[PDB]
């Protein structure tokens, strides 16, 4: 059992979430969607 | 009849390994899948802000070159899931058989799709540049996109026989 | 300035609504792995 | 005796509620009922 | 599929995790090989104990 | 939003009932497993 | 710039020539997100794995 | 009874999904309809604003271009509310059961 | 305008009020379920 | 719970008030109630 | 466009010209 895959999925999604949160900081401090390459072709194009 | 009986017990316990490692590998397709299918939702998106008449034509193969890496992008997750060496999706797979007893052909045969990049015509196909490629797109992206997803329901009911074919083998490997 | 607004600006009640969601997600996660740690415990309660 | 069938039907039903328990908290990380295929056609479909 | 908001093309999703459902039913109905004279499904004779 | 939200997400009153469930049948069949496997010590017990 | 028959001249070179500068962030956005999807199975394979 | 009881159980459930599915799509219909009232009001402003025999029938006519558009935003709400591809209120809806 | 008040619009005095009761409600209902979901772990304070 | 389906209607809510407040602002700044189109042909023919 | 549907759109007239078509 030693693998424990339940905290293997939930360290996944945590950092996952934790992407998306600093990304989510990262549009609330300049206050743009907008603030990189890693958005889209939408984006700035 | 306790050593047939117990060729039998052992078979059950290799059959729950072979059908966990098919919802393992069941898995591995989903996932792929929901990569791929966030892109070409992606794409869907693209062709609409593409239809968006006042989206002058250079911008318009502005998209159509976000559109062609979000392609390449297809062809990758159509790639590299090589489960094995054999991979899963792309390309021709052969549609093999999990057993899941103790007897011979006592298997599921699994469908995965034939391929992902150029057949979901295609995806490819479709160079949105033009307005009347912009509408006609989504109707491509329409019918396309729901064969992804008649897949991944396919396999997620495979996933779901292979839980009950689990819990009713464990169950005969109790009884022997 | 309209149109760029649309594109590169963000609407902030969006974004709280994502800043909350996330945290939401985080705490959780934590507190999770504050059990699925803690599951693998129950083992040495048996035979030790 | 040495089979011991009790423990045998104990340990089915622990991971039995373990792959339960293992999911339930892949539906809590994320915080959906649906999180990949092996839910159903309803789920995602 | 009562739910006549349900658009009929996803009715026929539900169909067909519906046939593979069946498909199940087929596999426990096979699969049962207590001695190889498995329980229940096609012919079973009525045995006595 | 209405539809996927009550088709894809969680609601986690029901999810932490199942957790608290699924959490009281592992420690429980942890602690039976306990007494199962000293059941055949009550054997030498008896002519060793 | 210093002559007006090159002033307007130049708008066209750096008008041209400036959406080159943003063929390439969109080519290079477009393939970041092909990183991400990519991480995002990627660790789907390794937990399978 | 426990497996007869317990299918009711799990249809009960479903039905609950289907009954709030039916409150989205009424509510739907209501907001394309608070959109098509907010027009025919609009159209009924319209009339009102040509009945005034001062109203020259030219700006009568310029009136009723608007009407025009208006209308054709009625043919939009009416089209546009496809909730699974089998949309509310245009045209013929077969009056389902949920 | 008058009529139109009194039909379509909400008193907020009344409309606070039944805010107050639902926070209440919910906050009460949260921390209710912090105990209904310890009340099976009495079971394995009992023969484990 | 994650979509929080009391937040969504608000954020709606609110930028169709803000439109309005946009829009009350500029009928206030000139003074007109016709500052564009899209008012109406009652506004402007 | 307006919806997610292909030609579920609004069609608009600008005039053809200005300068010396009025």
């Amino acid at each position: 059992v030693n693998t424990n895959i339940a905290s293997l999925n939930t360290q996944r999604n945590l950092n996952a979430s934790s992407n998306d949160l600093n990304t989510s900081l990262q549009r609330l401090t300049t206050g743009y969607r907008i603030n990189s390459a890693k958005d889209d072709a939408a984006g700035l194009q | 009849i306790s050593n047939r009986l117990s060729n039998q017990i052992s078979g059950l316990n290799v059959a729950t390994r072979n059908a966990n490692d098919g919802i393992s590998l069941a898995q591995t397709a989903e996932g792929a899948l929901q990569q791929s299918t966030n892109i070409l939702q992606r794409i869907r998106d693209l062709a609409l802000q593409s239809a968006n008449g006042s989206n002058s034509d250079a911008d318009r193969a502005a998209l159509q070159k976000e559109v062609a890496a979000q392609q390449a992008e297809l062809t990758r997750i159509s790639d590299t899931t090589t489960f094995g060496g054999r991979k899963l999706l792309d390309g021709s797979f052969g549609t093999t058989s999990f057993q899941v007893g103790s007897n011979a052909y006592e298997t599921i045969d699994i469908s995965l799709q034939n391929a992902s990049a150029s057949a979901i015509s295609s995806v490819a196909s479709v160079d949105i540049s033009t307005a009347d490629g912009a509408q006609n797109a989504i109707a491509v992206v329409d019918n396309a996109l729901a064969a992804i997803d008649a897949q991944r329901a396919d396999l997620g009911a495979v996933q779901n026989r292979f839980k009950n074919t689990i819990d009713n083998l464990t169950n005969i490997s109790e009884n022997a | 300035t309209n149109v760029r607004s649309r594109i590169k600006d963000t609407d902030f009640a969006a974004e709280t609504a994502a800043l909350s969601k996330n945290q939401v997600l985080q705490q959780a996660g934590t507190a999770i792995l504050a059990q699925a740690n803690q599951l693998p415990q129950a083992v040495l309660s048996l035979l030790r």
